[PDB]
DNA sequence: TGCGAAATTCCATGACA
DNA sequence: ATTGTCATGGAATTTCGCA
DNA sequence: TGCGAAATTCCATGACA
DNA sequence: ATTGTCATGGAATTTCGCA
C-alpha cells in the first residue's frame, strides 16, 4: 500500500454557531489527514453555498483526492456532490451518529475547539480577526507522534513563527468565571 | 597680447609650431595654416569665443569646434571646448547619455519558501464585479503565486489580503516597489507587528521587482487567452488562473511552483506520481535536494561601452516625470557609497541621501 | 485499439521500440519506461489528451509535454503537441514573438534638394501665444528644416504653412506618416494641383519618417536648453531654433544643412569663408561634388534569430491600440508581395490589401 | 576683389498701396543682388514694425551682409537700424530722389511690378493667394546675362517647376480696358 | 562503434505601466 | 538603505534504438 | 624613420509620442 | 503601394611637429 501523503484526504466540519464577529457565525474547519495542517474559513451559515465558496478558495491552492465529513446537510446536498464531481474530488461520509476520522484529526479538531474557546472569552465577537494567528498556532504545534509540526510536514522546512510557549489550553479560574457569566 | 607679441617677431612659444609664419594684419594676429589663414585670438578672448560658438545651438565637442575653426586657430582648441561643455548647465541636464549601464545582477534565489515575498499591483483593469486591481504575491524561492482582487491599490486592501495569506505562513521579508500602498506608515506598522522586514526597490526601477513583474505578464497573458471572444469578466477567473499558473512547469527548472512548495502534486490534472512509493519523509528529503540544485543564471557580458559607479564620481539622476520641454536629468550629484555595481547612494539634488539604480543615473560628461 | 492489440501480443509496430515490454493493466495498455510506467492511450484519444493538457494554462511546447509525460507515453508526442499549438487561436494571437525583425534598410539619400520633403507634427506643447503644435519640414538631401507653429495638426494648418514654404521651391515628393492631417483628401488635392507626389510611411512605424523624427529630437532638445529656468514660451524661439539647427555642423558630414542647400554660408556667426576667392559657378561646381560624396551608412548585421518575409508565408499584424486583457496580434494573414526585405503587402484580417512594416508583423508559429 | 555671392546684398523696397487682399495692402520686395532671387512678403503698412516682422521670417532662413533700400521712413528709422545692428547687417541707403541698385535688380523689380499688374486685373483683391506662384515664376525665369535662373544660382540645381511659357507681360487689349475701368 | 532520428537542451526575443 | 525575470519555439546538441 | 602628442575618425548609446 | 536617423563623447586610429 502507498504511504500516506498530503492532499490525500481533507477532513471538513463546521464549528458553530458562534457569537457574531463582523457578520460571521460559523467556522469551516479543514484538516489535512497526513500532515494535520488546518485551514479555517469563516462563514455566515453551515450551508452548501458557504461551503462551496470557502472550499473554492482552498481548492485554488490545492485540491484533495478525498473530502471526508459527517452526514451534515451542507455536505450531503446534490449541489455539493456536483461541485466535488466537477473537481474530481471523491466525497466520503461517516456513518450517521458515528463520526469517524483519525486519531491525529480527532485530536487536532479537539485542539481547535479548545483553542477557540480559550480566546473567545473576554472578546467573543472578535474571533474573525484572530483566525490567522489561530491557524499559525495550530499549524506550528509540535506533534508527539510524528515529531514534526504540520508546517514542517507540508512545506519541508522550518517556520518563521515557531510557537514555543504553549497556551495552557485549559481555562484559568478567572476565565471560567467570565465564561459562566457569558 | 604679450604672448602674441613675441610670436610676431619670431620667438618660439610652446604650443605654437615653429614651421608656420605668424604675421599681423588688420590689427589681428594671424597664421597661414593648410586649411587657410586663421586668426589667433589672445588668451583672454578664447573663452568668450568658445562660449559664443557653443551657444549658437548648444552643440557638442566636434560641432562646436567646426564653428570656431572657420575663423580662428590656437593651441589645443578642443581642450577649451571641452572645458566649456563641462560647465554648460543646460547641456549637462538636457543631453542624453552615450554610456550604457553595467551588466545586470542575478541575485541568488531565496533558499527556502517564505524567505522572501515579492508583491505588486496590476491595474486598473476593466471593472469586474466592482473590482479594478489585482494584488500579486509571489514567493521568491518557489514562484508560487497568490492573487487578490481589490478595488484600489491601497494599504487597507493590501493588509486585508495579506492577513488572509499569512494565515498559512509568515514570510521573513516582503519586497515591493515604492508604490503608495507599500510605503505608508500603516503598512510598515503591519509588518513590524508580525516580524516581517520590508524591502523596497530603488525608485522607478521595476526590474528590481522582476520576480513579480514577470509573473504579472503570465497572469495577464492567460487572462487574455481565457477572455477571447468574451466580455472581460476577470474576477471569477483569478482563482482559475492562480491554480493554473501554480501548477505550470517551468521548462528550465523541470518543476512547477506547486512542486517546489509542497514536493508533491495535489489532485490536479496530469499530477506527477514519481514519489508514490516514497514516504513523506523521503519525499521531503528529495524536495530539499531539488530546491538546492535549481538552475541559476549568471551576470551577462558587459556591453562594449558601459560604465560602473565609483565613490566620489559625479552622476546625474533621471527626472521622474519630466514636463514638456524640460530637462530629463537632474543637476550633478556625488556618489557617496556603492552598495553593489548596480546600486549606489548619492547626495541628492535636494541635499538628501538617495539610494538609486544606475539605470536611473548617467555619469556627468567632461568630468 | 487495433494497433495496441497487436502490441500486447508481442508484434512489432513502427514507432514503438521493441526492447520495452507492453502489458495490460486496469484495462489500459501500459509500458515500463526508464522514467516509470506510462499509459499508452489509443490513437483516437491522443488529440483530446494534448488538448486537455495544453488548455490547463495554454502552455507552450515543453510545458505542455511535461504535463502529458506525467501519465502517458506514445511515439512522437511533441509532434502532436506542436500540432495543437498551431491550431490554438488563443495562443497564436496572444503569445509574443521570439524572432526579431530583419536588419534595417538605409535608403539612399535624395540626390538633390527639394527631391523629397519629410514632414511631421510635434505636440501638443505647452500653450504659447495660443499655439500648441509645430509642423516640421525637413529636406531629405540637405536636412534643412522649416518650422511652422500651428494651433492643431490639421490639414488646413499644413496647407497654409506649405503654401508659404513652396514660395521658394516645389518638392518632387512629400513623405509623411499616416496622421490625419496628411491623409485627408483635401491634402491629396493640394499636392496634385502642384505636381507633388505624396508618399506615406507604413502604419504605426515612425522609423519610416526617421529623417524628421530625428530632427524633432534636436528641435525639442534645443528648445529645452533655451527654456531652462524660464516659462515655456517657445513660440518666439522657433525662428531662432530653425536658424540655429540649419547652420549646425553634422560631425560625420562636416557640413551644415545650410551649406548643403546653398553651398555658401550667409551672414551668420562663424561663417565659413573657404570659397571666398571662387566664383559662384566654381562654388556651385564644388557644391555638386560635395552633395555626391556624402557618407552613407549601410545595413547593419542581422541578429542571430531574425526572420525575413516570404510570399505565401503566414504572418500576423500587431494590434494598433490593444484594449486591456485583449490580444496583441491579429489572426494569421498571408504575405501577398514582398516590396523589400522590411516591407510587405498582406491579405489583411478584414480582407483588404495592407502595406505594413515587418516590425509590425510576426511569423505565425508552428507553420 | 572677391567675386559676388548670394547673401552679399539684399535689395528691399515696398510696393503699394494695393487693393485690399485678406487685410494686406503692401508687398515688401526682397531681391538678392547676385542671384536675383526674390522673396515677397505681404504687409498691412510700409512701417518699421511690418518690415521687421517680415524680415525676421527671411532672416531665419538666411542673413544678408548688406541690406540696400531708399530713404523710406520704415528703413531709416532708429528702430530698424537697431534691428539690423543686432543681426550684424549693414544698412546701405541710396541718395534721396536718386534710387540706385543694379541692372539685374532694376530689371527684376521691373518684372515684379509688371507681373503683379498683369495678374491684378480681373481679381484685384486675390493677390495674397497668388504671391507663392508669383515668386516661383520670378525665381525660375531665365536670365539673359547670367544664362541661369535665380533658382539655379541659389541652389545649384534645376527646378521642379520650370516656367517655359512666358506670360506676355504686356496687357492684352481686353486687359487694358478692364484696368481703365477699375 | 556508428548511423538516422527522436529527445533534450540551448537561448535570443520580448514584456511585465 | 540594494540587486531583473522567464515562457517561448526554432536551432544546436545529446541521447536513443538498432545493429 | 620614429617618437609623443594632438587631431581626426570611429561608433555605441539613446530618443524622436 | 515602401525603406530609420544622427548628435554625442570617450576610445581607437591617424596625423602632426620635430628630429
Ligand atoms: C519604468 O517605469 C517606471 O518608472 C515604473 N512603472 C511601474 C511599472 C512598470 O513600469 N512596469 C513595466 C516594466 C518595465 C521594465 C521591467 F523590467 C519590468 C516592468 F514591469 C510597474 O510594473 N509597476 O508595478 C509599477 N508600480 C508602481 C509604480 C510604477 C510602476
Ligand atoms: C510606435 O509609435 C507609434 O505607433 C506611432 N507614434 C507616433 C510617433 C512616435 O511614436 N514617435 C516615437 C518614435 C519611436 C521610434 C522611432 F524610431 C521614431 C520615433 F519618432 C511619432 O513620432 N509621430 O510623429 C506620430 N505621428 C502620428 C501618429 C503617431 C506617431
Ligand atoms: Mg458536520
Ligand atoms: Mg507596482
Ligand atoms: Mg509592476
Ligand atoms: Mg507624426
Ligand atoms: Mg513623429
Ligand atoms: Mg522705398
Ligand atoms: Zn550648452
Ligand atoms: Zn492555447
Amino acid at each position: 500500500d502507498r504511504p500516506q501523503k498530503p492532499f490525500d484526504k481533507f477532513f471538513i466540519d463546521y464549528i458553530g454557531p458562534l457569537p457574531p464577529s463582523q457578520g460571521y457565525l460559523y467556522v469551516l474547519v479543514v484538516v489535512d489527514g497526513m500532515t494535520g495542517f488546518t485551514w479555517l474559513y469563516p462563514t455566515k451559515a453551515p450551508s452548501t453555498s458557504a461551503t462551496v465558496k470557502s472550499l473554492n478558495v482552498l481548492t485554488s491552492i490545492a485540491i484533495p483526492k478525498v473530502i471526508h465529513s459527517d452526514q451534515g446537510a451542507a455536505f450531503t446536498s446534490s449541489t455539493f456532490a456536483e461541485w466535488a464531481k466537477e473537481r474530481g474530488i471523491h466525497l466520503e461520509f461517516s456513518t450517521p451518529y458515528h463520526p469517524q476520522s483519525s486519531g491525529k484529526v480527532e485530536r487536532k479538531n479537539s485542539d481547535i475547539k479548545r483553542l477557540l474557546t480559550k480566546l473567545l472569552v473576554g472578546r467573543p465577537t472578535k474571533w474573525y480577526d484572530l483566525l490567522p494567528v489561530v491557524q499559525l498556532a495550530l499549524n506550528n504545534t509540535y506533534s508527539p507522534v510524528l515529531k514534526y509540526t504540520p508546517h514542517q510536514l507540508l512545506f519541508g522546512i522550518d517556520s518563521n513563527t515557531p510557537f514555543a510557549n504553549q497556551d495552557t489550553l485549559d481555562l484559568t479560574r478567572e476565565e471560567e468565571l467570565s465564561l459562566l457569566q457569558e | 597680447d604679450a604672448e602674441l607679441d613675441q610670436l610676431l617677431q619670431g620667438h618660439y612659444i610652446k604650443g605654437y609650431p615653429k614651421q608656420y609664419t605668424y604675421f599681423l594684419e588688420d590689427g589681428k594676429v594671424k597664421v597661414s595654416r593648410p586649411e587657410g589663414v586663421k586668426i589667433i585670438p589672445p588668451q583672454s578672448d578664447r573663452q568668450k569665443i568658445v562660449l559664443q560658438a557653443h551657444n549658437l545651438a548648444h552643440t557638442g565637442r566636434e560641432a562646436t569646434l567646426l564653428k570656431i575653426a572657420n575663423l580662428y586657430w590656437w593651441p589645443n582648441m578642443r581642450k577649451d571646448v571641452v572645458k566649456q561643455l563641462g560647465r554648460c548647465q543646460q547641456c549637462l541636464i538636457t543631453n542624453a547619455s552615450n554610456k550604457a549601464s553595467g551588466p545586470i545582477l542575478r541575485p541568488d534565489r531565496p533558499q527556502k519558501p517564505f524567505d522572501k515575498f515579492f508583491i505588486d499591483y496590476i491595474g486598473p483593469l476593466p471593472p469586474s464585479q466592482g473590482y479594478l486591481y489585482v494584488l500579486v504575491v509571489v514567493d521568491g524561492m518557489t514562484g508560487f503565486t497568490w492573487l487578490y482582487p481589490t478595488k484600489a491599490p491601497s494599504t487597507s486592501a493590501t493588509v486585508k489580503s495579506l492577513n488572509v495569506l499569512t494565515s498559512i505562513a509568515i514570510p521573513k521579508v516582503i519586497h515591493s516597489d515604492q508604490g503608495a500602498a507599500f510605503t505608508s506608515s500603516t503598512f510598515a506598522e503591519w509588518a513590524k507587528e508580525r516580524g516581517i522586514h520590508l524591502e523596497f526597490s530603488t525608485p522607478y526601477h521595476p526590474q528590481s521587482s522582476g520576480k513579480v513583474e514577470r509573473k504579472n505578464s503570465d497572469i495577464k497573458r492567460l487572462l487574455t487567452k481565457l477572455l477571447v471572444g468574451r466580455p472581460t469578466k476577470w474576477y471569477d477567473l483569478l482563482p482559475v488562473v492562480q491554480l493554473a499558473l501554480n501548477n505550470t512547469y517551468s521548462p528550465v527548472l523541470k518543476y512547477t511552483p506547486h512542486q517546489l512548495l509542497f514536493g508533491i502534486d495535489s489532485n490536479t490534472p496530469f499530477a506527477n506520481q514519481d514519489t508514490l512509493d516514497l514516504t513523506r519523509e523521503e519525499e521531503l528529503s528529495l524536495l530539499q535536494e531539488i530546491r538546492t540544485s535549481l538552475y541559476h543564471p549568471s551576470t551577462p557580458p558587459a556591453s562594449s561601452r558601459s560604465w560602473s559607479p565609483v565613490v566620489g564620481q559625479l552622476v546625474q539622476e533621471r527626472v521622474a516625470r519630466p514636463a514638456s520641454l524640460r530637462p530629463r536629468w537632474h543637476k550633478p550629484s556625488t556618489v557617496l557609497k556603492v552598495l553593489n555595481p548596480r546600486t549606489v547612494v548619492i547626495l541628492d539634488h535636494l541635499g538628501n541621501n538617495r539610494t538609486v539604480s544606475i539605470d536611473n543615473l548617467k555619469p556627468t560628461s567632461h568630468q
